[PDB]
RNA sequence: UUCUAACUCUGUCCCGUGAUCCGGGACGAGGACCGUGUCUGGUGGGUAGUUUGACUGGGGCGGUCUCCUCCUAAAGAGUAA
RNA sequence: UUUAGUUGCUGGGUAUAGACCCGAAACCAGGCGAUCUAUCCAUGAGCAGGUUGAAGGUUGGGUAACACUAACUGGAGGACCGAACCCACUGUCGUUGAAAAGCCAGGGGAUGACUUGUGGAUAGGGGUGAAAGGCUAAUCAAGCCUGGUGAUAGCUGGUUCU
RNA sequence: CUCCGGGGAGGCGGCAAAUAUCCUUUGAUCCGGAGAUGUCUGAAUGGGGGAACCCACCUACUUUAAGGUAGGUAUUGCAACAUGAAUACAUAGUGUUGCAAGGCGAACGAGGGGAAGUGAAACAUCUCAGUACCCUUAGGAAAAGAAAUCAAUUGAGAUUCC
C-alpha cells in the first residue's frame, strides 16, 4: 500500500530549504533556535 | 501606511467595553480620520492630507502655509 | 470663521467688513478663491495698513 | 426648489510611462446626499464563557427540604426510617 | 484593676509559595505541516479486442401534388460484452500475519460525472467535503511541536532504621 | 610567510606508535607584539537561484585567437550637480557623484499589543496579571530628574535605590 513518504529532493528544497527559511522572519526565528542549540545541520 | 494623523499624530488607542453585568473586552478607539485638499498659494497647487477634523481645526487657526511647514521641518512629503 | 472680505458678497458685506461666517464656506469657497481672508489681527494688521487703497481701487 | 466649492465614481481623455496599479491634470455624471469617527436605542446561538441542587433500600419519574402538636420513645432529658 | 517581659538558638503547629511524591481528560499563546488524503489550477500521458446501429444523406415505389413507404449509406452513446487500468459486493484463510487492512476464488466500472504523472493553491474553530463528522502525513466532535507548566484533582496508589 | 622582543637544546600539532626525508648553537621547535596573505556560501549588495551554484555588463592594461590581470556595476535615506511632463513659469519624474544604514548576539532597559489553566472549594464582577507570549528599539547601563511637589507647630526642599 502506498505510504505516506514519497520522496521529491525539489519539493524538499522548495517547502523546507535554507532559502525557504530566510524568506519568513519565522523561518529566521528557526534558523537562530537550530544554531542557538547548535544542529551540524541547518536545514534539509 | 497606517491610521495616523498628518497634523496631530493621532492614531487609534486601546481599551475596554463594559456591559451592565461589568464584563470587559477589548476595543479602539479610532481617531476620525479622512482626507482633504487644501489650496496652497504659494506652491499654487492643492495638496492633499490625510487628517482629522481637529488637525482641520487647527489648520484654521493657524493656516496652511505654518502647518505644512511645520510637517516638512518634522520631516514629511507634502 | 472671522472673515475680512476682499470683495463684495451679496448677503455678508463688502470691501473689508469682517464677518463671522460658517466654517465650511470660508474654508472650502473664500478663502481659498481669495474672496476673504482669515481675520486674524496680523492679517488684518496687514490688510488694513497697507493695502486696502488699492482693494478698494479695483471697483470690479 | 435650485446651485457648487467639500466629498464620490470598479466613466472618457492627457502625462509620469515601454504600465487595465498608482499619482497629477482636463472633462462628464453625481453632490452636501452617500460614506466614515465618537456617542446611542434595537436586533443578534453568528460566535464565546458558563450554569442546569440535595435526600433516595442503584439512578431516573414521583414525593420531600423551615416551624408547631401526638405516637414510635423502653415512667427524668434526648433518640432514627 | 492579673502584678515579667524581651532577644537569640532548637523543636511542634499554621499561613503564602508546586509545599509529601507520581498521575489526567482539558484551556491559552506562538510556530510547523496539503511529499498521505479532500477539492481546485496549469501542463503532459493512458484506455487489447469484439458488438449494437441514433440523427443526417442517396436512390426507388406512390400520389393531381403533398402524404406514405423500401433498400443502401452514416457512425451517435455518462450505450453493450470483455483484458490492461481504477475499484472493493461475497466466502474461506490469515489475526504473536508474508502484510499496523493482505492473499486466493468469484465480483463492479472499463470514451467517461473516467484513470493517471509532474508542478502549484487552500492551514486548525481554519481548510476541503456528489455530506460519512469524512479527510487534513499509520493521529481528528477541533492536527502536530514548543512554551504558560511542576495546570488543578474534596480521587486512586505509595511513603524507607530501632 | 615577514619584522621586532623573549628563550637556549632540542624539534618536524593530536588520536598515534613506527618509518623516512630532515631542521637546528650561523640559535631551530616554542612564547608575546606588530604586519602580509586570506577560496566559496551567508545581511550577500552585478542579475538569478533548490546556500556553498548558473549567467553577465563596463573601464584600463595584456594576448592572438576563443583568454588573463586590476577596478567598477544592489536597495533605501540625505546632500550637491545635471536633466526634465501634462502646462506658460514651475513642480512631479530621471540620472551621476559623495556620505550613511541594513545583519548577528547572553541578561539587564524603554516602548507597542496582551491570554488561559488556576483561586473564589460552582461561576460571570474579581483573581491569576500587565504575568507567559508576540513586535519595535538603545546603552554600558537605561529610565527618571531640579516642584504649576509635599506638609499643616507654618515646616521641608530635584531624581534613583535600601
Ligand atoms: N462599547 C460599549 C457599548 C456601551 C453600550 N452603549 C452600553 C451602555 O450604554 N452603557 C454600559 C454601562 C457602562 C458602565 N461602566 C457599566 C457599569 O458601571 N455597571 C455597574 C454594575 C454593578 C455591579 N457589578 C452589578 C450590578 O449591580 N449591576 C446592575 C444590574 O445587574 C444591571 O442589570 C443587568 N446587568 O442585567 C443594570 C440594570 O439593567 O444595572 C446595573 N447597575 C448599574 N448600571 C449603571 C451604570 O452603568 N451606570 C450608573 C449606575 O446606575 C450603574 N449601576
Amino acid at each position: 500500500m502506498k505510504r505516506t513518504f514519497q520522496p521529491s529532493e525539489l519539493k524538499r528544497k522548495r517547502v523546507h530549504g535554507f532559502r525557504a527559511r530566510m524568506a519568513t522572519k519565522a523561518g529566521r526565528q528557526v534558523l537562530a533556535r537550530r544554531r542557538a542549540k547548535g544542529r551540524h545541520s541547518l536545514t534539509v | 501606511m497606517s491610521k495616523v494623523c498628518q497634523v496631530t499624530g493621532k492614531r487609534p488607542v486601546v481599551g475596554n467595553n463594559v456591559s451592565h453585568a461589568n464584563n470587559k473586552t477589548k476595543r479602539r478607539f479610532e481617531p476620525n480620520l479622512h482626507h482633504h485638499r487644501f489650496w496652497l498659494e504659494s506652491e499654487k497647487r492643492f495638496v492633499r492630507l490625510r487628517l482629522t477634523t481637529k488637525g482641520m481645526r487647527i489648520i484654521d487657526k493657524l493656516g496652511i502655509e505654518k502647518v505644512v511647514a511645520d510637517l516638512r521641518a518634522q520631516g514629511q512629503k507634502i | 470663521m472671522d472673515v475680512i472680505l476682499l470683495q463684495r458678497i451679496k448677503n455678508l458685506g463688502k470691501l473689508g467688513d469682517k464677518v463671522s461666517v460658517k466654517a465650511g464656506y470660508g474654508r472650502n469657497f473664500l478663502i481659498p478663491q481669495g474672496k476673504a481672508v482669515a481675520a486674524t489681527e496680523a492679517n488684518t494688521a496687514a490688510f488694513e495698513a497697507r493695502r486696502a487703497e488699492l482693494e478698494k481701487q479695483e471697483a470690479e
